[PDB]
């Protein structure tokens, strides 16, 4: 029967079928609560709206996010965003099917334990599986070898990757990704004026970055350039009217992943560590990670993105090897694509866990290579 | 006392060095304008369309 | 002696002028979609003032 992939991640919860070609639900994966009383009785005001319900009366909520980093915080506002999922989103019981679920590399043990626990328990699956994004990512994008540059909403991670195989002592992860990037932006749009500081308006905030920010191919050019013109300088109406302008920002912002410096962090850029993630590797296969970078996640789509990353990573390499950078136009869906690709096939119909398993194992059976 | 040929092939080398350097210089330079004009159909594309649908 | 390097430098000459060649058919690809795009600008953009003074 069907298989289910639900790719969790930070900021967004895509969901659907094995085997469909695009994930059916997405919605934004948090949990608001009321924050004022009501007074209007036989209203019948539910306790915890999430998903677009909640998206939708932000201004009466305050908005949690479940997921701080790859890794879940708050159980229970998960077990709501899974029981929604299912019995909302997909409308199926999750009774008959089994369910793919990812996570990031290098997360907390008892985070994909007491996700396998839960989903035994609570939901009652008949089987289960937790694969890395990044592997999945590399399947939807017909390759077999290359470094995938994940970068969700919470993390960002390079996994190198040859005939099928992972190097995992070169797996890269850094905790810098596009919520981040929202938080950066929040401040750095003070100094015009404007103050977003409510968890509402932080949604307001990633609107405004997903539109109007990009990627700058020369940093320094486009800052003397927007100092001197205003041809950068693009408005944006807010949900009540009152328009404002944003110039330098639009790339002030992004340029955060290429120096963390401006958030105080202290690691490397994303091409030097992806530089460096190569330089792990064995020297044998460095030409082919070199041609097949691949990026995900929704962090990766903002505008000249490729380019300055190619720029970039040109300059740290040789001048004999040749530099690509795979950037399909739906790369935000590549790891649930990539999951659906992977639960569809037979080969893999024999590395489920099954529940009759874990109830003779317990739930460090994911660890064991019943992955 | 074959070394004409050393001579003469090393200038080659040299000179297709030069002609590499100025092409793939002026290619890469050609590009970035390129990407420019990308970057600027992209964004009228949607001003256009946005200012469109206010028309409408 | 001498002649061997001589022989790998004629190979290379040979690899490098291909790289010559390669970039030229690049560069004057870059000029085609240079030319294209310039015409999907230039058509696509000179009429914004239209609908907004007709919104106006
Ligand atoms: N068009 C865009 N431009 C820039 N950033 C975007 C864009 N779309 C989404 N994002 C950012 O990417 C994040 C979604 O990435 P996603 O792959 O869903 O993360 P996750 O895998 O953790 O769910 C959002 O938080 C948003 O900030």
């Amino acid at each position: 029967t069907t298989a289910l992939v639900c790719d969790n991640g930070s900021g967004l919860v895509k969901a659907g079928f094995a085997g469909d070609d695009a994930p059916r639900a997405v919605f934004p994966s948090i949990v608001g609560r009321p924050r004022h009383q009501g007074v209007m009785v036989g209203m019948g005001q539910k306790d915890s709206y999430v998903g677009d319900e909640a998206q939708s009366k932000r201004g009466i909520l305050t908005l949690k996010y479940p997921i701080e980093h790859g890794i879940i915080t708050n159980w229970d506002d998960m077990e709501k965003i899974w029981h929604h999922t299912f019995y909302n989103e997909l409308r199926v019981a999750p009774e008959e099917h089994p369910t793919l679920l990812t996570e990031a590399p290098l997360n907390p043990k008892a985070n994909r334990e007491k996700m396998t626990q839960i989903m035994f328990e609570t939901f009652n699956v008949p089987a289960m599986y937790v694969a890395i994004q990044a592997v999945l990512s590399l399947y939807a994008s017909g390759r077999t070898t290359g470094i995938v540059l994940d970068s969700g909403d919470g993390v960002t991670h390079n996994v190198p990757i040859y005939e099928g195989y992972a190097l995992p002592h070169a797996i890269m992860r850094l905790d810098l990704a596009g919520r981040d990037l929202t938080d950066y932006l929040m401040k750095i749009l003070t100094e015009r004026g404007y103050s977003f500081v409510t968890t509402a308006e932080r949604e307001i905030v990633r609107d405004i970055k997903e539109k109007l920010c990009y990627v700058a191919l020369d940093f320094e050019n486009e800052m003397a350039t927007a100092a001197s013109s205003s041809s950068l300088e693009k408005s944006y109406e807010l949900p009540d009217g009152q328009v404002i302008t944003i110039g330098n920002e639009r790339f002030r912002c992004p340029e955060t992943l290429f120096q963390p410096s401006f958030i105080g962090m202290e690691s490397a850029g994303i091409h030097e560590t992806t530089y460096n993630s190569i330089m792990k590797c064995d020297i044998d296969i460095r030409k082919d990670l070199y041609a097949n970078n691949v990026m995900s996640g929704g962090t990766t789509m903002y505008p000249g993105i490729a380019d300055r990353m190619q720029k970039e990573i040109t300059a740290l390499a040789p001048s004999t090897m040749k530099i690509k950078i795979i950037a399909p136009p739906e790369r935000k869906y590549s790891v649930w694509i990539g999951g659906s690709i992977l639960a569809s096939l037979s080969t893999f119909q024999q590395m489920w866990i099954t529940k009759q398993e874990y109830d003779e194992a317990g739930p460090s059976i994911v660890h064991r290579k019943c992955f | 006392a074959l070394q004409k040929k050393l001579k003469g092939t090393e200038d080659e080398v040299e000179k297709y060095s030069e002609s590499v350097k100025d092409a793939q210089e002026k290619l890469e330079q050609a590009e970035k304008k390129a990407t420019d004009a990308e970057a600027d159909v992209a964004s009228l594309n949607r001003r256009i369309q946005l200012v469109e649908e206010e028309l409408d």
